[PDB]
């Protein structure tokens, strides 16, 4: 069972192209085999973009292009326009494998209407109150970011964190830019077990890092 | 070589139901598609059915389909029939065999299969037969004579017959049964003696049936005329 | 004119066992069905979702080809809801077949006087074969508690018999080679046409 | 025309058992595979099995082997996914899905989907934690643990509006709902302004006011 | 499917070849190449001999061979041994996963020089008439082949209600014997001046007779 890995995000402005990457496709040269890239809007059915490596369904845009090499799989979305902004993912097929189908991590598409602009974040504590409750959440407020797609990553004392984390979908502000929220819950052991907790959140390749300290 | 054991087989009344067995020994049970043959007295195979390695399908002959029902417990390497509405016709030997070819295999045949089980479907009741004596011939002199016993009208098989208590083998021919219109099965014994022993010589047919729990010694007497 | 190359499937010296069948991906080409009768000497065909008469004038988005060699009286289980031992373990129609099967005799090529013993089918399987599913193991099935070690024997199953063709048989026990087209049409853009379209 | 109709949405309580249904119609339903993929609340796609309504021979991804059990019944042209105990992590968008034909793997036939919600759902009171600041400075509020929403917050009675982002809420695996509301304050009046945030819950009928200071 | 027609016997010398027939209709033996033959021993149960028409399972000995001609399938013995008498009945499928049997047919091998039966009839016993029933009992003993019919005759006029007969059984000796039974009422017995029981064998018919009045 492997992963086919894309970029959890990328952006263009309306016109330029850009391209997806699938990493990590195996076929059986005995067998069956595809490649295939799915679009995927707000509240809607996956739909088949490109199929056998290439090619396109009848209605498709030829602004879509396929291809492959070696391992990796690319698509490629030309004069990028409003209505491409979407979840894109990848999927490869072989009759023999165990699974037979596999679908990739997916990626964001977001067509850019305003300058990027780099989250704000704010770490707040713990409360006292509900450490006196014996209950713990981490606030890590992100705000102020275009487009709306971050990646959110926890980590104590440099180590990552990937148990008790909630986070939230990008919000539109009054301001037209965009802010999300995520909240790590620990136990009141867990928090003084470790020196530091750090809230890493990853925007458009650069990260942003607040830091916050048992001590106060 | 896997073995294969039918049992349940018995007497059972038209309209009632008989669950019968079939036992592999070894492990290879659960990789062979398995079968149901049966036979009446004196007449053909017919095919009844087949459930899967797997369980996955079962087929049943047009003359049991929605009667009989094939399963299969592979956990107890271990093929049922289960049989209801029963009719007289049902009557036969059952039979279970296992597929030539393990996993779907089908279309060549069944290359083990066991001994059988017996089932006798009928409305009679079991009951002993009336034995008879069938004298010698007064003419017979022809060197030797034959003289027997006549076993009637007894309900269910089987019936053992011997000679004064088994003393008297050489020319014993017992015969197998007949089944006639009444549900009742007869059958005869015949032995062939010297001429000269008639009359000094006694003999006596000993007819054991144990499903009615009666034994019948008959004595068999040269007729005067 | 680029035509499609059914001579690689008709013509081929060597046709596939039918348990390894052989598909030949036929796409951007123009399809002259009209040399499958330089190829195939007395050929006999069944079509479903096609008429043959229509066929150059018909468009569609791939064409598959796949070949394989059986005995004689095993050619009516190559049709869409037919079971059988070829159907079942060896190739599979679906119920909704479009396309043509077209066979002919080869026992001039593929007997021998001792038995052609090339040529191999499959006696069972775990499961039947889906449609155009295709299953080249060859491994011994083992029933009992002993371990095969890749030889036949008790309790140790080879899932493959060879035809064994001789020339002495009647047809129905000759082989024949086979083709399978099979007519793709997805809503997407046609890259097999007949000529006169 | 190939159409795959799934059934309507699932609420369900955690350890209840679950059958949802996805009907073939316009082909030939026992000649091809039925695959169902799963996709959670704001993540990607996973395929999780296919079946063959035929002979319902069934292929699980070894992530799904075990957890959930495929069948059909192609008497009526329909194919289903069971479980025997939901859990919370069960909560998902749950397609099924078709080849595109016998030659083209791809999937290019999609049922409509079927949402699945496993939730704890009772009304509850949110619990409130306040936020304490470290030329400018940043307080707030933590509104935890409370269903359905929404959640009013103001400040100081409504009466400082400018500089505050109250954040939409995260929906968590209990089903309950958690939010924060900031402020963002000028460093000179930290210790001479008070500022207390005023949480409403209508639905719980609940309302408190927390005091705020470093 | 309705079973498929066989003959009822056939006969044959060690070293000789026999065959036997199996049709069927064109939705069974005339469809299908799975066509098996399988072998049946007296008390035994049925032995896989022939699968594909004409393929031997592990085993078999090679004098079993086949052929096939639309509806109807042939098993073919070369080499006739004298373990090969039993009874044979083809199979085959009739589609949708359904097998049906033909009827079964004896093959004798000729083991020994033919011998005529002995036939004894015995009338009603005096115990049995006193019980007011009257069985006659024809019993046929030491005859090669083991095949016989029966023919019972009141005076000489044919009687066929009432009889039952047995198959023809082994003896000790090898040779066979057959039983027949005419089942009367007191009145119908002493109604006629005798009564015959006729045994034909190999087309030489052996008779005795009994009346009521001569004993
Ligand atoms: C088929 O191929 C053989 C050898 O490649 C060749 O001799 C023969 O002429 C071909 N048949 C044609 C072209 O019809
Ligand atoms: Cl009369
Ligand atoms: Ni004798």
């Amino acid at each position: 069972q492997s992963v086919l890995t894309q970029p959890a995000s990328v952006s263009g402005s309306p016109g330029q192209s850009i391209t997806i990457s699938c990493t990590g496709i195996s076929s059986d040269v005995g067998g069956y085999n595809s490649v295939s890239w799915y679009q995927q809007h707000p509240g809607k059915a996956p739909k088949l973009m490109i199929y056998d490596v290439t090619n396109r369904p009848s209605g498709v845009s030829n602004r879509f292009s396929g291809s492959k090499s070696g391992n990796t799989a690319s698509l490629t979305i030309s004069g990028l326009q409003a209505e491409d902004e979407a979840d894109y993912y990848c999927s490869s097929y072989t009759s023999s494998s165990t699974p037979p189908y596999v679908f990739g991590t997916g990626t964001k598409v977001s067509v850019l209407g305003q300058p990027k602009a780099a989250p704000s974040v704010t770490l707040f504590p713990p409360s006292s109150e509900e450490l006196q409750a014996n209950k713990a959440t981490l606030v890590c407020l992100i705000s102020d970011f275009y487009p709306g797609a971050v990646t959110v990553a926890w980590k104590a004392d440099s180590s990552p964190v990937k148990a008790g984390v909630e986070t939230t979908t990008p919000s539109k502000q009054s301001n037209n830019k965009y802010a999300a929220s995520s909240y790590l819950s620990l136990t009141p052991e867990q928090w003084k077990s470790h020196r530091s907790y750090s809230c890493q959140v990853t925007h458009e390749g650069s990260t942003v890092e607040k830091t916050v300290a048992p001590t106060e | 070589e896997v073995q294969l054991v039918e049992s349940g087989g018995s007497v059972v009344q038209p309209g009632r139901a008989l669950r019968l067995s079939c036992a592999a020994s070894g492990i290879t049970f659960s990789s062979f598609g398995m079968y149901w043959v049966r036979q009446a007295p004196g007449k053909g195979l017919e095919w009844l059915g087949y459930i899967a390695y797997d369980g996955s399908d079962t087929y049943y002959a047009d003359s049991v389909k929605g009667r009989f029902t094939i399963s299969r417990d592979n956990s107890k390497n271990t093929l049922y029939l289960q049989m209801n509405s029963l009719r007289i016709e049902d009557t036969a030997v059952y039979y279970c065999a296992k597929d030539y070819y393990p996993l779907l295999s089908y279309y060549y045949g069944l290359d083990v299969w066991g001994q059988g089980t017996t089932v006798t479907v009928s409305s009679a009741s079991t009951k002993g037969p009336s034995v008879f004596p069938l004298a010698p011939s007064s003419k017979s002199s022809g060197g030797t004579a034959a003289l027997g016993c006549l076993v009637k009208d007894y309900f269910p098989e089987p019936v053992t017959v011997s000679w004064n208590s088994g003393a008297l083998t050489s020319g014993v021919h017992t015969f197998p049964a007949v089944l006639q219109s009444s549900g009742l099965y007869s059958l005869s014994s015949v032995v062939t003696v010297p001429s000269s022993s008639l009359g000094t010589q006694t003999y006596i047919c000993n007819v054991n049936h144990k499903p009615s729990n009666t034994k019948v010694d008959k004595k068999v007497e040269p007729k005067s005329c | 004119t680029n035509l499609c190359p059914f001579h690689e499937v008709f013509n081929a010296t060597t046709f596939a066992s039918v348990y390894a069948w052989n598909r030949k991906r036929i796409s951007n080409c123009v399809a002259d069905y009209s040399v499958i009768y330089n190829f195939a000497p007395f050929f006999a065909f069944k079509c479903y979702g096609v008429s043959p008469t229509k066929l150059n004038d018909l468009c569609f988005t791939n064409v598959y080809a796949d070949s394989f060699v059986i005995r004689g009286n095993e050619v009516s289980q190559i049709a869409p809801g037919q079971t059988g031992n070829i159907a079942d373990y060896n190739y599979k129609l679906p119920d909704d077949f479009t396309g043509c099967v077209i066979a002919w005799n080869s026992n001039k090529l593929d007997s021998k006087p001792s038995g052609n013993y090339n040529y191999l089918y499959r006696l069972l399987r775990k499961s039947k074969l889906k449609p155009f599913e295709r299953d080249i193991s060859t491994e011994i099935y083992q029933a009992g508690n002993k371990p095969c070690n890749g030889v036949a024997g008790p309790n140790c199953y080879s899932p493959l018999q060879s035809y064994g063709f001789r020339p002495t048989y009647g047809v129905g026990h000759q082989p024949y080679r086979v083709v399978v087209l099979s007519f793709e049409l997805l809503h997407a853009p046609a890259t097999v046409c007949g000529p006169k379209k | 025309q190939v159409r795959l109709v799934q059934s309507g949405a699932e609420v369900k309580k955690s350890g209840e058992s679950l059958k949802i249904s996805c009907k073939g119609s316009g082909y030939s339903f026992t000649s091809y595979w039925i695959g169902w993929v799963r996709q959670m609340p704001g993540k990607g796609l996973e395929w999780m099995g296919i079946i063959y309504p035929g002979d319902s021979d069934t292929r699980y991804s070894p992530s799904f082997q075990g957890q959930v059990t495929i069948s059909a019944d192609k008497s009526i042209s329909t194919v289903y996914l069971q479980w025997s105990s939901l859990k919370a992590s069960d909560t998902a968008m749950y397609y099924c899905a078709r080849q595109w034909s016998h030659y083209t793997y791809d999937y290019y036939y999609w049922g409509q989907g079927t949402l699945v919600t496993i939730s704890s759902a009772s009304t509850k009171g949110p619990s409130v934690f306040p936020l304490a600041p470290s030329g400018t400075a940043a307080l707030g509020c933590l509104v935890k643990d409370y269903f359905p929403e929404p959640v009013t917050v103001s400040w100081n009675s409504g009466a400082l509006t400018s500089g505050v982002h109250t954040f939409p809420a995260v929906l968590q695996s209990s089903g309950l709902y958690s939010l924060s509301s900031v402020v963002t304050v000028p460093s000179s009046s930290l210790g001479t302004q008070t500022y207390i945030c005023n949480v409403n819950h209508k639905p719980s009928n609940t309302k408190v006011d927390k005091k705020v200071e470093p």
